[PDB]
């Protein structure tokens, strides 16, 4: 088939509040082939403690996972999504971002 | 129950001669329930009544099954594509599982894939190739058909008859642990700009379950032309999230809500006040 980029949606599960705790989730799907690295950030760094789905896929059979993880939201602290595939020429980075819908 | 799926999903990625990788999943239409261990070759039950009603004794055969199946198809196609064959790296995907439809018959299925086209499926007691993936799905399909002829009726049995067999004692272990109706949270922020002279609303609905959900913005009891519904995106434990927004031209006053509409509230819908300013930045 055709290689697919993937698209990377950002969201939170509960209202952000500074200094309550909360879940980060990233949703990347559309993807081919399924080699794939993705990463939760917290400043530019990826968070060691994850939790991930196995890979799916659609009946275009194009692949996609689901990664969440408790965070903290903060003033200063940037959280973001980080992806790298080969439809990638380096990693694309999508920001959490209250003010915006996260959209 | 309904229309109540079961799936089972594999993805072999083979990069050279000497090196492959299997990996593994089941799943109860879009809850995760099943996982696979690739470094020791077993099942790995992720919830408590991941075994559903199967004993243990069963479920052993079905782990040496797996065993045996992905050993031998990884034995069978490196050794078909040996040493230069320009194809490395590819990768097979396989989908094969059961649905219940409610009072009428299960259905079984098995469809692979060859680096994401359609290239074979399993139909009843024949490998099958698609029309459209040509040479190779004829090929693989006479090797199937003609040599590894005595594990079709295993096939067979295990989508048609041990699948449904399987999903209903699953579904039945299930009804101790997991909701069948799942409230879900709510609130506002703004958005992007969707251009000057306008600003953007955005509804949160995060965590309910089943899916179908209603969601509008309002202005009293007027629902409002402007609203859109985003895309359902997962959340964990099988539950979902969604956006809905609203584009507003500076001059809009005040007194703008949502109203979200579930069956887990049963009368009693969400309504949301915007708070905040209607002054485009
Ligand atoms: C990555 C794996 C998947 C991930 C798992 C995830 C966990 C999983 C979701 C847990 C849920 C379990 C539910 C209940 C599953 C419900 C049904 C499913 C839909 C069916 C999907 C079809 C499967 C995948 C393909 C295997 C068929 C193969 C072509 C047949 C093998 C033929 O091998 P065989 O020759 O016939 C022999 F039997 F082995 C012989 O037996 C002797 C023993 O005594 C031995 O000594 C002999 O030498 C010889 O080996
Ligand atoms: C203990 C079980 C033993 C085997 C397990 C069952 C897996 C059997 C699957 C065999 C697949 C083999 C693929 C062969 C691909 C091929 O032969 O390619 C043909 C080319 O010649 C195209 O022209
Ligand atoms: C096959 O690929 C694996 C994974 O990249 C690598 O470790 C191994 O050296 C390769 N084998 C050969 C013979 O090139
Ligand atoms: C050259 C590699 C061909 C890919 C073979 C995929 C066949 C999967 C069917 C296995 C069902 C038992």
């Amino acid at each position: 088939a055709i290689q697919r980029t993937p698209k990377i949606q950002v969201y939170s599960r509960h209202p952000a509040e500074n200094g309550k705790s909360n879940f980060l989730n990233c949703y990347v799907s559309g993807f081919h082939p399924s080699d794939i690295e993705v990463d939760l950030l917290k400043n530019g760094e990826r968070i060691e403690k994850v939790e991930h789905s196995d890979l799916s896929f659609s009946k275009d059979w194009s692949f996609y996972l689901l990664y969440y993880t408790e965070f903290t939201p903060t003033e200063k602290d940037e959280y973001a999504c980080r992806v790298n595939h080969v439809t990638l020429s380096q990693p694309k980075i999508v920001k959490w971002d209250r003010d915006m819908g996260s959209l | 129950s309904e229309h109540v799926s079961f799936h089972v999903i594999q993805i072999f990625s083979f990069v050279n001669q000497s090196w492959a990788r299997g990996q593994g999943s089941g799943w109860l239409d879009e809850l995760q329930t099943h996982g696979w261990d690739s470094e020791s070759g077993t099942i790995i039950f992720l919830h408590q009544w991941s075994k559903g009603q199967f004993s243990n004794e069963e479920l052993s055969d079905l782990e040496l099954l797996f065993r045996f199946y992905l050993f031998g198809l990884t034995r069978e196609i490196q050794d078909h594509a040996s040493q230069d064959y320009s194809k490395y790296p590819f990768e097979v995907q396989v989908k094969a599982g059961c649905e219940l439809h409610s009072g009428g018959s299960p259905e079984g299925f098995f469809q692979v894939a060859f680096n994401g086209l359609d290239l074979l499926s399993f139909q009843q007691t024949t490998w099958v190739p698609s029309p459209g993936c040509g040479s190779l799905a004829q090929s693989v399909c006479h090797l199937l058909n003609h040599q590894y002829e005595g594990v079709t009726e295993t096939v067979y049995n295990l989508i048609r008859s041990t699948c449904p067999r399987f999903l209903l004692g699953l579904l039945d272990a299930g009804k101790m642990y997991v909701h069948r109706q799942v409230r879900p949270e709510a609130w506002l922020s703004s958005g992007p700009s969707p251009g000057p002279g306008r600003l953007q609303l955005v509804c949160h609905v995060s965590g309910f379950y089943p899916k179908p959900v209603w969601v509008m913005w309002m202005r009293g009891e007027q629902e409002q032309q402007g609203t859109q519904l985003g895309d359902i995106l997962p959340n964990a434990n099988g539950t979902w999230y969604l956006r809905a927004t609203l584009d507003v031209a500076d001059g809009e006053a005040a007194g703008l809500s949502c109203r979200v509409k579930h069956s887990s509230l049963e009368g009693q819908d969400i309504i949301l006040y915007w708070r905040g300013s209607l002054v485009p930045r």
